[PDB]
RNA sequence: CCUGUCAAACUCCAAACUUACAGACGCUGUUUGACGCGGGGAUUCCGGUGCGCGGGGU
RNA sequence: AGUGCAAGAGCAAAAGAUGACUUGACAGUGUUCUUCCCAACGAGGAACGCUGACGCGAAAGCGUGGUCUAGCGAACCAAUU
RNA sequence: UUAGGCGGCCACAGCGGUGGGGUUGCCUCCCGUACCCAUCCCGAACACGGAAGAUAAGCCCACCAGCGUUCCAGGGAGUACUGGAGUGCGCGAGCCUCUGGGAAAUCCGGUUCGCCGCCACC
């Protein structure tokens, strides 16, 4: 399970690439989604590679982000433990966070918006002109690297 | 005409003589020099001239550089010295010139050039240890008559 | 053989056993082929249908097994050929086969030949095969009258192993009579 | 073993390459059987522009007709060594060619499942001279 | 293109690879297909008759009946539906 | 035998990639009716730039 | 190699050569693709059917001209069946 | 299939070579022209009739890799080329990094001297 984050705008980006992002339920810069690691899903992130930031997050980080940025399929309802408890098949955020990572369910299956509308990275990101290996912020990340970004976009 | 007009590889490969006519003969006099009866393996040293950039060298430059190179070897090793130099490239690319404004602009056949990629050996001489400094000087004269910068690389010779 | 560009014929072509051009025209009918094939001593007749991994033989008949019904005569002549066809034809009728097209392979369409005899036999067995009556030998030659009258020019027996001196085309009549009979264990 | 390997005469083709005939009459009398015309291909400057047209004639002799001809044909030629084919065939002289081969040539001449004769079963110049020489004449 | 005939620019697609030269096997030229069957269209260079417009090589149609011995295959050229008359010789079952 | 070079109108080879059909996932449609069909009204048929690949031309 | 003619392609118990017979280079009417990729547009073209009448072959079968892609022309008017 | 017929794939099956196999069995070569049929000339072939002989041919069986071919391992090579991205480098032609793919020649060692289907048959 990987966490996709659009870091580059729509303008000038290839249509087929932009369409892939929209198929991955992501329509705005800074929007994040949780994607299962399948052959099909893998082809999709490879295509979006240069306009995104992805990688597998730590259970902690996922929990922090779900609490702060997850939303129901409709409304401003806070997705806290109590919410998770009364709507989801889990007892708390951790139970949910665990299932997402282990790829047992999806945010949608649980009546949650597929997208985690994140806040801009505090202290700023590493740049959208270079990949991770070159000191940039685009492409695949370390479980620690992704966390640093996701946590920065609390 | 300036080499600026033909040095870069910017046109398609144009070599098919079954479709091209009026191609001027090559000015390159010889491709085998020195003692062509002796083998290359009969020599201790083997030094090649390496083109550092991918280019198109016209038969005029090939002849001029080849000449000024072998002419030196002849002057320093005699007309029959113990050496043998080789020009391995041949001018296959046919050149044109639109010599009527831009209407019906396809040019007429004016010449030929050899397409040499970077890192390629244009010349390769074979000599004895004592004559190495002469062959290195023939190449220093030869690289001054072709478009790219060049390397003088010793392929067989730990005699230094 | 020579190089990569070389073109090696299809196997059954190299072997010179199958005329693929005639093979196609033959298959176009959609009906099974009445494969008529000879040999020096024998004569075979197969009913071949088309299959996924190769041709399917639904019913056949060889001149060798012709003796199983009372054939003390040789097995490479006209009476033999006709009878073999009739046997194969009858067996075919049993397996449901109702129509076919004569395949003669690399043999020649000579008027009165044994392949046409095989054909006349199969047709008589009840099969429906596109034919031409005047290309078939006359009833008597099928019987083996040409051989009986050849033996008439005796002075030396035509047959080595004794079947009979003057020969018997009547034996043909007897054998055909046996096959047309309703009983017969096919 | 030696039987299915000992040579025989496949055919003896008598031929007269003229160029325009009145020669058919002599071939019929000297051989015994009927003759056949000979045409040609490609235009020739030696007044031979007509492609399909009588130019020569030949007669292929087999069995008795061949030998009975050779008995009174070989004594008319001085058989040499070079006059032999690599396949063990010789031509002398009115041309007279003799085709020699071993007992199973039909394998390569038939229609059904034909096959080319293996080199080992192919007759040799030496094996040819031997067979011929061993029948009323001399070699070299 | 310099000309606009059917065989324009079909040098490669309508030529056999050397080892595939000469007359083709009769089997596939007699193969029977059923209505609804998905068939791959590819002209057999060795077979002159029963071809379709070269522009349609590579198409995977649907047999929807036959005309004489030849077949009527339905395809979708771009966005336009067309019916193609083609003999089995130039067809192959899908999968 | 050896040794030195080439191909837009060469190919014993041969991609990346584009493409037909299908299944799967994804997205989407069945009160926002998609896909498709039929009808009314257009405008438009001087384009340009970047990048990639080009063809001509110093 | 040959296969009428550009070029590219097809073809070997043939689509080539030879020989013999023959006039399917036939009448009528369609389906489809092409012409005009996608995507509307005529003449023209081709592939593939059917009806009728035939040729050849033992027969399956082949023949809607020449192995494939060029060799073509509206309305009005005239002649013609 | 102790030798057969019809095939599919159409060289992994080609080319070349070695060894082995046939009393009333098979396939053949073989023997032979009264007939059916046959040769622009030849019972050569085609066609018909037939067994005195033979396993030398073919064919079937077993096997060899020198050539051609198929596939596989390692090497060449993640090289050549390449779909996506870059306020990366270069006067420039051009190159590089990241991401996703990925050859060809050739070397070397293996593989391959056909596989499969139906019918018939000591
Ligand atoms: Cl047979
Ligand atoms: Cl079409
Ligand atoms: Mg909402
Ligand atoms: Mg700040
Ligand atoms: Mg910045
Ligand atoms: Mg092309
Ligand atoms: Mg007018
Ligand atoms: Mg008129
Ligand atoms: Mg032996
Ligand atoms: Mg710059
Ligand atoms: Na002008
Ligand atoms: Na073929
Ligand atoms: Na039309
Ligand atoms: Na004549
Ligand atoms: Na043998
Ligand atoms: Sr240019
Ligand atoms: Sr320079
Ligand atoms: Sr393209
Ligand atoms: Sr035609
Ligand atoms: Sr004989
Ligand atoms: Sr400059
Ligand atoms: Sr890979």
């Amino acid at each position: 399970m990987h966490a996709l984050v659009q870091l580059r705008g729509e303008v000038n980006m290839h249509t087929d690439i932009q369409d892939t992002l929209e198929m991955l339920n992501i329509h705005h810069v800074n929007h994040c989604t949780l994607v299962p690691e399948t052959d099909a899903y893998r082809g999709m992130v490879a295509k979006v590679n240069d306009f995104v930031a992805f990688g597998e997050p730590s259970q902690e980080t996922l929990e922090t982000v779900l609490a702060t940025r997850a939303e129901p399929l409709e409304g401003d309802a806070d997705v806290d433990d109590e919410w998770v408890a009364e709507h989801t098949d889990y007892d708390d955020i951790s139970g949910l966070a665990f299932a997402l990572l282990s790829e047992e369910t999806t945010l949608r299956e649980q009546g949650l918006s597929p997208t985690l509308r994140l806040h801009p990275p505090r202290g700023g990101h590493d740049g959208v002109k270079h990949p991770v290996k070159e000191g940039g912020q685009l492409g695949k990340h370390d479980t620690e690297g992704i966390d640093d970004l996701l946590e920065a976009m609390r | 005409k300036p080499a600026s007009m033909y040095r870069d590889i910017d046109k398609p490969a144009y070599t098919r003589r079954e479709y091209i006519t009026g191609i001027p003969g090559s000015k390159i006099a010889q491709h085998k020099m020195g003692r062509k009866q002796k083998d290359a393996d009969d020599y201790p040293v083997q030094i090649s001239l390496i083109v550092e950039e991918t280019v198109q060298l016209r038969h005029g430059s090939l002849e001029a550089s080849r000449l000024s190179a072998n002419r030196h070897l002849i002057k320093e090793l005699g007309e029959e010295g113990d050496y043998k130099m080789t020009l391995r490239k041949f001018p296959h690319q046919v050149l044109r010139e639109n010599k009527d404004g831009m209407r019906a602009a396809f040019g007429k056949i004016v010449g030929t050039a050899a397409r040499v990629q970077a890192g390629e050996q244009l010349f390769t001489a074979y000599c004895n240890v004592e004559d190495a400094e002469h062959v290195k000087e023939a190449f220093r004269r030869a690289y001054n008559k072709i478009t790219p910068s060049c390397r003088i690389k010793v392929e067989r010779g730990e005699e230094l | 053989a020579t190089g990569p560009r070389y073109k090696v014929p299809m196997r059954r072509r190299r072997e010179a056993r199958t005329d693929y051009h005639q093979r196609l025209r033959l298959l176009k009918s959609g009906k099974p082929r009445l494969v008529a094939r000879k040999s020096n001593k024998h004569v075979r007749a197969q009913l071949v249908t088309l299959g996924p991994n190769g041709d399917d033989t639904l019913a056949s008949a060889h001149s060798s097994d012709l003796a199983e019904y009372g054939w003390e005569a040789p097995t490479g002549n006209m009476p033999s050929a006709y009878l073999t066809g009739l046997l194969a034809g009858l067996r075919a009728q049993e397996a449901g086969v109702e129509e076919a097209v004569l395949d003669i392979g690399l043999n020649s369409p000579t008027p009165g030949s044994k392949v046409f005899a095989i054909q006349e036999g199969a047709i008589d067995a009840g099969l429906d095969i596109p034919h031409n009556d005047d290309v078939l030998a006359d009833w008597q030659r099928t019987r083996g009258a040409h051989i009986a009258e050849y033996d008439e020019q005796l002075e030396e027996p035509l047959y080595s192993g004794d079947f009979d001196a003057a020969d018997l085309p009547e034996h043909f009549d007897e054998l055909r009579e046996t096959l047309l009979d309703g009983d017969i264990e096919l | 073993f030696h039987e299915m390997r000992e040579p025989r005469i496949e055919k003896v083709v008598v031929h007269m390459g003229i160029g325009h005939a009145n020669a058919e009459d002599i071939l019929g009398e000297i051989t015994g059987q009927m003759p056949v015309r000979t045409k040609a291909k490609r235009t020739v400057g030696e007044f031979d522009i007509r492609e399909g047209d009588p130019i020569g004639a030949k007669v292929t002799l087999r069995d008795e007709m061949a030998e009975e001809f050779l008995q009174t044909a070989l004594p008319l030629a001085e058989l040499a060594t070079s006059q032999f084919d690599d396949t063990g065939n010789f031509s002398f002289g009115l041309d007279v060619t003799v085709n020699l081969v071993r007992p199973g040539y039909r394998v390569a001449k038939r229609d059904k499942a034909s096959r080319s004769i293996p080199t080992k079963h192919r007759l040799n110049p030496a094996d040819a001279v031997a067979f011929i020489e061993s029948t009323y004449d001399v070699e070299v | 293109p310099s000309s606009n005939g059917p065989l324009e620019g079909t040098r490669g697609k309508l030529k056999n690879k050397p080892r595939d030269r000469g007359t083709s096997p009769p089997q596939r030229a007699v193969e029977e297909f059923d209505d609804g069957e998905k068939v791959h269209l590819k002209i057999d260079p060795s077979v002159p008759n029963g071809r379709f417009h070269p522009r349609f090589d590579g198409q995977t149609g649907t047999v929807e009946g036959k005309q004489g011995d030849a077949y009527k295959v339905d395809i979708v050229d771009g966005g336009k539906e067309k019916t193609i008359i083609v003999t089995a010789a130039h067809l192959r079952r899908q999968e």
